[PDB]
């Protein structure tokens, strides 16, 4: 019958990075959806498969709430059937997603003048990702048909970036924090409801 | 020419300092990383320092290594305690290029071995 932990899924302090995304599962509260729409933070709100003025009625079992941090240009990725480098290597929707994609521009919260580097992307896979799948395997990969045997053949690359984060940078480039809610709709007694 | 220092023989109950100097090129916005190469084993990542003095370690090794830099004396320092007898490999110190995750190691890297 209490609230929901939505303040401690948005108003937290450090968000993990794209490639490490943060999951937290909600269940056994009521959630008040009508806070997250009419607050004027939040630059993109889409919501797939539901309505977001119709959130506050329906009852849903085990919401997932993914917590990342990713650039202006790429927060069209995290739509479901699209392609890019945070689609594909680091955060990969499925194409049947039922949730709300949730995003609002960090700039002021994620930036350091001299670069904020504490967030990460990854930059090539040898495959994409499944729906819903965190590769954190920080290895250092091959290509050039030469191994990674050394420094004797052709280098190897190490797939994870970061984003230089600044103030200065224009917008596209400026940190905007993702919540990524997911539904599951109704298998079980559902366990989060509205008001 | 660019020089490294610091690579000895070294117990398993101490500490080492690794050097990686820079020359003919500037040392300033460079994002360097260390790696380390097994005998043996394939080349495994140990950590990475960004511009402005920020650090990503691996999560193997966070609690064991630290990595600094010096652009004045351009020079790139790793320390790392609590050894062990696996840790013995030759460690490189590579550039990171921007966009591109291409390691250019230039160094010709130091030898470490641990015994008693
Ligand atoms: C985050 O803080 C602002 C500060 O007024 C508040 O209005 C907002 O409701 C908070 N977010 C959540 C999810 O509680």
């Amino acid at each position: 019958t209490n609230l929901c932990p939505f303040g401690e899924v948005f108003n937290a302090t450090r968000f993990a990075s794209v490639y490490a995304w943060n999951r937290k599962r909600i269940s056994n509260c009521v959630a008040d959806y009508s806070v997250l729409y009419n607050s004027a933070s939040f630059s993109t709100f889409k919501c797939y498969g539901v309505s977001p003025t119709k959130l506050n009625d329906l009852c849903f079992t085990n919401v997932y709430a993914d917590s990342f941090v990713i650039r202006g240009d790429e927060v069209r990725q995290i739509a479901p059937g699209q392609t890019g480098n945070i689609a594909d290597y680091n955060y990969k929707l499925p194409d049947d997603f039922t949730g709300c994609v949730i995003a609002w521009n960090s700039n002021n919260l994620d930036s350091k003048v001299g670069g904020n580097y504490n967030y990460l992307y990854r930059l090539f896979r040898k495959s994409n990702l499944k729906p819903f799948e965190r590769d954190i395997s920080t290895e250092i990969y091959q290509a050039g048909s030469t191994p990674c045997n050394g420094v004797k053949g052709f280098n190897c690359y190490f797939p994870l970036q970061s984003y230089g984060f600044q103030p200065t940078y224009g917008v596209g480039y400026q940190p905007y924090r993702v919540v990524v809610l997911s539904f599951e709709l109704l298998h079980a007694p559902a366990t989060v409801c509205g008001p | 020419q660019l020089v490294e220092s610091g690579g000895g023989l070294v117990q398993p109950g101490g500490s080492l300092r690794l050097s990686c100097a820079a020359s003919d090129f500037d040392f300033y916005d460079y994002e360097m990383s260390w790696v380390r190469q097994a005998p043996g084993k394939a080349l495994e990542w140990i950590g990475n320092i960004y511009y402005s003095g920020d650090t990503f370690y691996n999560p193997s090794l966070k609690s064991r290594v630290t990595i600094s830099r010096d652009n004045s004396k351009n020079t790139l320092y790793l320390q790392m305690n609590s050894l062990r007898a696996e840790d013995t490999a030759t460690y490189y110190c590579a550039r990171v290029e921007s966009g591109s995750g291409w390691l250019d190691f230039w160094g010709q890297g130091t030898l470490v071995t641990v015994s008693s």
